């Protein structure tokens, strides 16, 4: 159900999200894999930075990932989401939102190509099938 | 996609460690490293790439006069942690050893247009 | 001279702890050119602690050091000197070297030996 | 943008010390009143004559400072200052950057003599 | 700029032999040169332990029993800094593994309840039974261990039993140890504290920041090795006295027959032993160091005229 | 009408066959439309990494660069040709009204005239001083126009605008927007 | 394989992965920085990890070493090193190597030695 | 096509037991050709079919429950994304690159153990000094 | 009438050349006769305001005004008001600082006439402390420009609604886009798990900045070049 | 900008393929922002039809230079490489259909009736004070004014391609809407004629003292190979200046201030922004509007905050 069922919160704040409205195409599509977009934290599973991370808006992002429920994952979208990207060396830029949120897949490219994104999700999906929730309060 | 180091017929590194792919980069993801080893062949001791400040211009592969880096059109490599995406020698060794076959494909299109 | 300093939004620190250099650039003796030895050069004492140092992971020369990589031109000497210390900053200024007249002749090169040679010319 | 922002002031320059004195004291009553609607607005820890004893203390740092331009200058950026913190704009994280000292203690082996600073070499 | 305030110095000799010379200035991107092991750093104090710990740039390494929960202390360090490794208490190997390469080693792991793998004796004197072999076969320097309060044998409670247990077995097995006994520890959403609410023991409660703050001044002086501390806050408090400043800031045998009832569930229910820990309250070791050893001293416990302006202003456009 | 409607079958998209295609021309808003689809014998075959060409390009050349024997570099360099921003103070705006120019030299006594040239150069005369001392007819030939107008604020290329209205037009008449070409 | 590890404790490494590759074992410059050094440096994140999932790709001073020596019968040799199945410009740039001391002159971009026969 | 025609001959041409292990790795019904398969084991497909998009032509079957695009080789990853028109068996020896060592192919190892380490590849920049003392 | 029976155009006869023929020319020709069209435009309004205009300059096909501070205000009036300048559209204004100057930054305006297609230049000067007027009482969409020329650089704008700070940290001191401020800046931000919010730090970088910009050229690169200044508007040599 | 300072002419088919490339990347401009305000609004069908194409010409990107999203092919010399083997070819097949596609998607918004209640007197902006917030490109042709920069001021191959262009009479969202649709079909205009008149040659600048020379010359050649390492390690310099060149992006005017100090990194880079300008008039249009017509006047502004801040 966590899978076939997967609703991306997206914080993406450039470029990225253009590339993740691609996966919202008719070409690479999201929903023939169950994703939609609750555009609100309080119904979301999951974040997606996709995009840069300023020091403007690093508690904002905070903000967003704190409301949603607990059961939560954020995957990383591109390079200025992971380690600064491009504007690393810059005054006002948060050097990846590792700082921010604990992050669980990197999506790597500078505009990570639809093809990577979708799998990078494929990736977060395999990592739900070994979550054991149940297993888990087993004390295995 | 990702980088790779690619060789030589008959196995040989070709980085001659002239240090364009690292004056060029508009991102500074390159750092390098060289010394002349036992040879006195000029080779790098360290080469390293940050694909979290990496943007994909491509001109530190349009800059190596060798062809010793180029970029494979892997994009399917997304990770879990951010140590395993700084690429140093040798995972960028491993990838042109692995992407090699594919790499021929590529520059055998490419190769009269650069 | 108007103080600035409370008014550029940098530290106290920088104004109060680092020392920075005026000079003029040496010129190199690699090679013949003489073009980036004309503007007087603005740049920062290193820190001791702060400099550099090298990673534990990779080995990336890391710094906590910020004004490092920051170097000012300027077109004049008094031009530096006036923005040093409108800036409030502790400076010292070094003084260029310029290379000393001496006339030559070509034909200096074969001028005829009464006494002993004492050298013997190749071309 | 011809309606401008709710506690907007057009920006003008004083030619005399004493009426930018007029507007520095109007300034701080303006902070100081409103110093509980800081505290009710950033949801802080402590209580309200913290950020009264704050707001004097910025405004003894600047007591001094001869230069009726860099006076207008500084009191330019109060202003700005006071219209950012009013209108809830700036976050708690930054409202709390003006109290670095109070949030926490930073730990032990404070450096205060030449040793101690010597030791871990000013760390 | 950053400085470290936890070392006393930059060149630090640790007693095994180990060099240590700390690079930089302070903060996120620097390394002091330590490497420490946490155990338990999931937990409520561990947190704000690793969190002091990975600050400076001390190699955090900890093992983990989940690995859902250990996301939020990646946070806290630097690139290279937190190494998370899995852990079971039972695979021997996983803990002397773990503690191969720790200059410090902190142990937490206590529970509240018994469980159907763990009693209080497995978890509290038998972990801390490998635990300190592990530290004992390895020359590990500072082993610290962390206790409860009201830690003593004679006790009638399991709990404080099987913990006086604990330290019997770690100064059997590590003579260098030093052994830690905190109050009760009140901080942010506490599991048996002020969100479970917001009586005539007596205890003091500690804030958590302080006792993890007190922890890791003790984790780098050698003045600390083979003595047991007591933290405990400033002012004896009653449990009516408590939840009345709770109040205004914002039969016994039914019901352990009720508590009975409800331990039979996956969330974390009341332990019997918890009530029989309430009757007992807090006598410390007056021949022990406390707060004021490590130069800190802890943080306490404790109409008419809108009418008339609504009059002028607009209400229905 | 030269971009108007064209059949489908021009078009290069997959269409229909059979009696489905003379059911979609009854069902239809405009017969004339594609389906969306390139057709995959023609759209991309053979893929950009095998082509034939690409074993016979050569790189390209335009021939009095490529040129082996009779161009230098210097002839055909224009970075190092570039012009440079004329600066003028309106002490040298005097010296143009009050000497003259090098198309209308205003100056005999050639050696007097270096010194005539000296006091303007060292601010003897002021600019609006300048202004009053001149000829009406320079002040109509050099600030002003020939006939004593005020210059109009140059434009490189000008544009003279021609509004397409009849059926040439984009939208027909009743829409608010025209064609201006 | 067992390195000291800073305080007494030796850690035990097959001795596959000492080796800089499996081609040479000893390593090929003066800060090459040896696997024994690596290891002994941070074993603390080779924990609960695997070494057969490392790189381990084919140090290239050995692959140079086992290729035969040409032989050119002229005074200077001439190399650029490419391929002649590629359509286009691959290889190094073209230079030439004089061939007049005893030995073999190794090309400084590819290391094929030439001698002079 | 969007039709329930083609699933239908494609239901037929595949047959069942094809098509219910088509039905649990993909939506669609295909009919491929079997231009090749693997190192890793995979098989690959081409479809000739009228009826086609662009971007359908070919596929992979692939061998685990769990699947990548992390387990195609090299080779044949840039065909199955309409780089080359000639599949990697199909090609002659003259393409096919010279090498002195054996091929051995990681995928990904993200989240498995096997992930990669990053390191550094030099010693240390300043070297120290070996204690040697001496009695006067 | 089909999709089966349509034509490829992959097989068809293409154009081929069998050598191409470009003449070379320089770029800067094509500008002469309107560079001399602008130099009279610009020695006429100098004439027209010689209160107010202390130079101008002519480059190639753009027009600089060098106008004083307290100049500003009736500059741009004209500018806006002449039948003749009609400069309605205010376009892109910003500060540059020299240095080495006195007065450390110049401001720039750029104006765009829509009537007669034509832009221009206004150029002012500022000190850290002294102020540049507004020209948002005569434009609308100037202020914004003017406030972030404010942000990046400190420059003042008297008699300006709603200077503050933009597209920067609202507590940021600082002025980024000078030359005294480092590139990474002063500060950095983590997540204190303590506190339970983001602290703001002094800066330390993991890899540090290397500009190889030390390593230019040692011989001057481009030469003097050649002027484009008519035979109308230089001094005639005496005889 | 930087050919303006360098003094330096690009070749004929340099110039052809970056007006094809600049009306292309216009048709993907015009789409992405027509479908973006149509599902703020509410229409969510042209979106994806939209989107559709947009993949279609990010694969002749792709083709182009590496990346999809981010190519750096337009270069201050000239173009970054030639064109691949077949691709114009496919622009015509691509083009042939985009016709039709684009029709589809007008008829259920130009007239439809909740799309025009919407969008009819919303975000009127007067034609004078369109000037005074310095607006441009398809909010000052939205308000009667016939001004764009590849008629006015022309460049890059405009003066050879024949087209037309729209321009609105009242000031509003719907007439903003009307230019954009047509803007649309002028660029297809655009794209055939320069399908059809693209000529042989030179794809860079001539000389390898500003751009690279090819890897078969800088392999044999010793003045190509000191050309190749100077220009990557130094770079080029640029004579001393300043210029500010104003193109009309699709999002209106759109401008480089650069100030060259003489040396190979500029000494000042300013972006004038159209989004920036569009942004801050949002206060002088959108006062008195309800609340959901303040959505659709972001959709006719179009901010892709790229632009706004930097
Ligand atoms: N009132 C209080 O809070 C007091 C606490 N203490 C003691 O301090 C220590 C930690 O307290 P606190 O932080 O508040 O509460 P915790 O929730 O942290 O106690 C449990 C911690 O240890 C882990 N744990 C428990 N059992 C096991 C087990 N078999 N195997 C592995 N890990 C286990 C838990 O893992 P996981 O996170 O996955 O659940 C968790 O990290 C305890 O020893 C406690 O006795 C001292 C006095 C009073
Ligand atoms: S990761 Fe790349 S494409 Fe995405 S917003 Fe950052 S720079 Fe832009
Ligand atoms: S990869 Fe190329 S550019 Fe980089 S150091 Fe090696 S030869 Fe030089
Ligand atoms: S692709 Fe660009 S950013 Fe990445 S390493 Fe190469 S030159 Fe640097
Ligand atoms: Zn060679």
């Amino acid at each position: 159900a966590r899978q076939g069922s997967f609703w991306p919160v997206t914080f993406g704040l450039a470029c990225c999200a253009v590339e993740m409205m691609h996966v919202s195409a008719p070409r690479y599509d999201q929903d023939r894999l169950g994703i939609i977009f609750r555009a609100s934290p309080r119904q979301s599973d999951i974040m997606i930075v996709a995009g840069t991370l300023t020091n403007k808006m690093a508690p904002v992002l905070r903000q967003v990932y704190d409301q949603m429920p607990e059961p939560r994952w954020v995957i990383s979208m591109g390079s200025c989401a992971n380690g600064g990207g491009y504007y690393h060396f810059s005054y006002s830029v948060v050097r990846g939102c590792d700082r921010i949120v604990p992050v669980d897949v990197y999506v790597p490219g500078c505009p990570p190509t639809s093809e990577a994104l979708m799998y990078g999700v494929f990736q977060l999906q395999r990592k739900m099938r070994n979550t054991k929730i149940t297993r888990m309060w087993y004390r295995k | 996609g990702e980088h790779a180091l690619r060789r030589y017929p008959s196995g040989e590194e070709r980085c001659i460690a002239c240090k364009l792919c690292e004056a060029i980069c508009p991102a500074l993801a390159i750092t390098i490293d060289a010394e002349e080893r036992i040879d006195g062949s000029r080779r790098t001791t360290k080469y390293d790439i940050d694909m979290t400040k990496c943007i994909y211009c491509g001109y530190c592969q349009e800059s190596c006069p060798v062809d010793a880096i180029v970029e494979t059109p892997n994009v399917e490599y997304a990770t879990e942690t951010r140590e395993e995406l700084l690429y140093n020698k040798e995972k960028l060794l491993a990838n042109g050893d692995k992407w090699e076959l594919e790499l021929q494909y590529a520059l055998d299109a490419d190769a009269p247009y650069r | 001279v108007p103080a600035h300093e409370i008014v550029s939004g940098a530290p106290a620190e920088l104004s109060r702890n680092r020392v920075v250099r005026i000079y003029q650039q040496a010129k190199p003796a690699t090679q013949s050119g003489e073009y980036g030895t004309f503007a007087w050069r603005l740049d920062w004492d290193i820190v001791d602690v702060a400099n550099r140092w090298e990673n534990d992971l990779i080995g990336w020369q890391s710094s906590g050091d910020y004004m490092q990589a920051t170097q000012m031109k300027f077109t004049s000497k008094e031009s530096a000197i006036k923005f040093a210390n409108k800036q409030g900053w502790d400076f010292y200024i070094q003084e260029p070297h310029h290379r000393k007249f001496r006339v030559k002749q070509y034909a200096n090169n074969f001028v005829h030996s009464y006494g002993k040679l004492k050298h013997i010319r190749t071309k | 943008a011809i309606i401008a922002t709710a506690f907007a002031e057009t920006v003008k320059f004083s030619g005399s010390k004493q009426e930018l004195q007029k507007r520095t004291l109007a300034l701080y009553r303006q902070f100081l009143r409103g110093a509980p609607t800081f505290a009710d607005l950033y949801e802080v820890q402590f209580s309200i004559p913290t950020i009264r004893t704050k707001i004097r203390q910025e405004f003894e740092r600047h007591r001094f400072v001869d230069d009726l331009s860099i006076q207008n200058v500084l009191y330019a950026k109060g202003h700005m200052e006071y219209q950012e913190c009013i209108n809830a704009w700036k976050q708690q994280a930054q409202f709390l950057k003006y109290f670095p000292e109070e949030d926490d203690i930073q730990g032990r082996h404070q450096p205060s003599n030449f040793v101690d600073k010597f030791l871990k070499n000013r760390a | 700029m950053n400085s470290f305030e936890n070392l006393a110095q930059d060149v630090n000799i640790t007693r095994s032999g180990k060099t240590l010379i700390a690079k930089g200035t302070g903060g996120r991107s620097s390394r002091t040169g330590y490497t420490a092991t946490v155990f338990g750093a999931n937990g409520f104090l561990g947190s704000y332990l690793t969190a002091k710990l990975a600050k400076h740039g001390t190699t955090v390494v900890v093992p983990y029993r989940e690995e859902m929960a250990k996301r939020h202390l990646k946070v806290t360090g630097d690139l290279g800094v937190v190494n998370f490794l899995e852990m079971d208490l039972r695979n021997l190997e996983s803990i002397d593994e773990a503690v191969r390469h720790s200059d410090i080693v902190v142990n937490l792991i206590g529970r509240e309840y018994e469980t159907k793998n763990f009693n209080y004796y497995d978890v509290h004197v038998e972990g801390a039974r490998r635990i300190a072999e592990a530290v004992k076969k390895h020359n590990i320097a500072r082993y610290i261990h962390v206790s409860a309060f009201n830690a003593e044998i004679d006790s009638p409670s399991e709990f404080n039993h099987t913990k006086g247990l604990g330290e019997q077995v770690t100064k059997d097995i590590v003579p260098w140890a030093t052994i830690v006994r905190p109050a009760p520890m009140f901080g942010r959403e506490d599991k048996w504290f002020l969100d479970r609410m917001a009586f005539q023991e007596t205890s003091n409660p500690v804030h958590v920041i302080d006792v993890a703050a007190a922890l890791e001044r003790i984790c780098f002086d050698d003045s600390t090795v083979a003595q047991t501390f007591e933290l405990y806050g400033p002012q004896k408090f009653t449990q009516k006295q408590i939840i009345d400043m709770v109040s205004e800031t914002l039969p016994k045998a039914l019901y352990q027959a009720y508590t009975k009832a409800t331990q039979a569930i996956w969330w974390p229910t009341y332990s019997p032993d918890q009530v029989e820990r309430q009757f007992l309250s807090q006598k410390i070791d007056p021949s022990a160091k406390t707060f004021n050893d490590l130069d800190l001293t802890p943080m306490e416990l404790p109409v008419s005229q809108l009418e008339n302006k609504e009059k002028t202003f607009v209400h229905i456009l | 009408l030269p971009g108007g409607p064209v059949p489908v079958f021009k078009k290069y998209t997959v269409g229909s066959k059979g009696i489905w295609e003379k059911l979609r021309v009854l069902l239809a808003i405009a017969p004339n439309r594609s389906t969306g689809n390139p057709i995959v014998p023609l759209y991309r075959v053979p893929t950009p990494g095998s082509r034939p060409e690409a074993n016979v390009y050569q790189d390209p050349s335009s021939y009095p660069t490529n040129d082996i024997a009779e161009n230098p570099y210097w002839k055909r360099d224009h970075r190092r040709a570039y012009p440079q921003t004329a600066f003028f103070d309106q002490k040298t705006v005097t010296g143009l009204l009050e000497l003259g120019s090098e198309a209308t030299p205003r100056i005999a006594d050639g050696e007097a005239g270096t010194k005539a040239l000296a006091n303007i150069a060292n601010g003897g005369v002021s600019f609006t001083q300048a202004l009053g001392k001149s000829s009406k007819d320079v002040i109509y030939g050099e600030v002003l126009t020939v006939n004593g107008l005020p210059p109009v604020a140059p434009t490189l290329a000008p544009k003279q605008w021609k509004i397409i209205e009849g059926e040439a037009a984009i939208y027909p008449k009743g829409y608010p927007c025209r064609t201006f070409h | 394989k067992s390195i000291i590890s800073y305080n007494g404790n030796t850690i035990e490494i097959p001795e596959e992965y000492t080796k800089q590759a499996p081609n040479r074992d000893s390593t090929w410059a003066p800060a090459q920085a040896s696997k024994t050094e690596i290891y002994k440096n941070n074993m603390v994140r080779f924990e609960q990890k695997d070494l057969s999932k490392q790189p381990m790709p084919y140090a290239g001073i050995e692959l140079i070493a086992q290729q035969p020596v040409r032989f050119v019968h002229g005074n200077t040799a001439v190399c650029d090193g490419a391929n002649h199945n590629g359509p286009g410009a691959q290889g190094h740039p073209k230079i030439f190597i004089n061939v007049d001391a005893p030995g073999s002159h190794a090309c400084q971009y590819c290391g094929t030695r030439y001698e002079k026969e | 096509s969007s039709s329930l025609y083609r699933v239908l001959r494609n239901a037929w041409e595949v047959g069942p037991r094809s098509y219910w292990k088509q039905l649990n790795s993909i939506g669609d019904t295909k009919s491929g050709r079997l231009v090749g398969t693997d190192i890793y084991g995979n098989k690959f497909y081409e479809t000739d079919h009228q009826d086609e998009i662009h971007l359908r032509t070919r596929y992979v079957e692939y061998k685990e429950k769990d699947y990548d695009m992390s387990q195609v080789e090299p080779g044949w990853h840039f065909w199955l994304g309409y780089g080359v028109d000639t599949a990697p068996c199909n090609t002659p020896k003259e393409k096919l690159p010279i090498r002195a060592y054996p091929y051995k192919f990681q995928p990904n190892y993200t989240g498995t153990p096997g992930a990669f380490v990053t390191y550094n590849t030099l010693k240390p920049k300043i070297s120290a000094w070996e204690p040697v003392t001496k009695q006067r | 009438p089909s999709w089966e029976n349509i034509k490829d155009i992959r097989l068809d006869p293409k154009v081929h050349v069998d050598e191409v023929y470009e003449p070379i020319v320089n770029p800067a020709d094509r500008y002469l006769q309107h560079v001399s069209d602008l130099h009279q435009y610009a020695k006429y309004i100098m004439a027209a305001l010689p209160k107010y205009i202390q130079g101008f300059s002519v480059w190639k096909d753009e027009l600089t005004l060098h106008v004083a501070p307290s100049a500003v205000i009736p500059v741009t009036t004209f500018l806006r008001d002449n039948t003749s300048t009609q400069y309605k559209s205010i376009i892109d204004i910003t500060a540059v600082d020299y240095p080495s100057r006195e007065n450390r930054f110049e401001v720039v305006y750029n104006f765009l006439s829509v009537r007669h297609n034509s832009r221009i230049r206004l150029k002012t000067y500022a000190t850290e402390v002294t102020p540049v007027p507004s020209i948002t009482c005569l434009y609308e969409g100037a202020n914004w420009f003017e406030r972030e020329a404010y942000d990046m650089y400190g420059v003042f704008f008297e008699g300006h609604p709603d200077l503050r700070r933009i597209m920067t940290d609202y507590g940021f001191e600082g002025h980024p886009l000078r030359k005294d401020f480092p590139l990474t800046g002063y500060t950095e931000v983590r997540w204190d798990e303590e506190k339970r919010r983001v602290v703001y730090e002094p800066l330390e970088l993991t890899q540090a900045f290397r500009n190889f910009s030390a390593g230019s050229t040692a011989w001057e690169p481009v030469g003097p070049g050649r002027d484009d200044r008519p035979d109308s508007f230089k001094l005639p040599t005496p005889k | 900008a930087v050919e303006k300072l360098l003094n330096v002419e690009v070749p004929l088919r340099g110039k052809y393929i970056r007006t094809m490339f600049g009306e292309i990347t216009r048709v993907l401009n015009h789409l992405m922002s027509v479908c973006s305000h149509a599902m703020d609004v509410g229409a969510l069908t042209p979106f994806l039809w939209g989107f559709e194409e947009r993949e279609k010409l990010m694969e002749f990107y792709e083709r182009v230079s590496g990346a999809r999203l981010h190519a750096a092919y337009v270069r201050p010399g000239g173009v970054s490489q030639d064109l691949p083997a077949g691709l114009l070819d496919d622009i015509y097949m691509w083009a042939t259909q985009f016709g039709d596609r684009l029709d589809e998607i007008e008829e259920l918004l130009t007239d439809n009736r909740i799309w025009k209640l919407r969008t009819v007197n919303i975000g009127t902006v007067t034609a004078q004070d369109a000037l005074n917030l310095g607006l441009s490109g398809p909010m000052l042709r939205g308000s009667g004014i016939p001004f764009d920069i590849r008629k006015n001021a022309p460049y890059d191959a405009y003066d050879k391609v024949d087209f037309d262009v729209p321009v609105g009479m009242n000031g509003d969202c719907y007439d903003r809407y009307l230019i954009r649709m047509a803007e649309f079909r002028q660029s297809l205009r655009i794209i055939e004629q320069c399908c059809n008149d693209m000529p042989a040659g030179a794809v860079k600048v001539e000389d390898f003292k500003i751009n690279s020379p090819p890897r078969n010359l800088m392999k044999e050649d010793m003045e190509a190979l000191i050309h190749h390492f100077l220009l990557y390690t130094k770079g080029y310099s640029v004579p001393p200046g300043e210029t500010y060149t104003a193109i009309e992006a699709p999002k209106g005017e759109m401008g480089v201030y650069v100030v060259s100090d003489g040396s190979e990194r500029p000494y000042k880079c300013k972006i004038r922004a159209p989004g920036f300008a569009h942004l801050g008039a949002f206060d002088h249009i959108a006062r008195g509007h309800f609340l959901p017509d303040a959505v659709a006047i972001i959709g006719t502004m179009d901010l892709v905050f790229g632009e706004v801040d930097r």
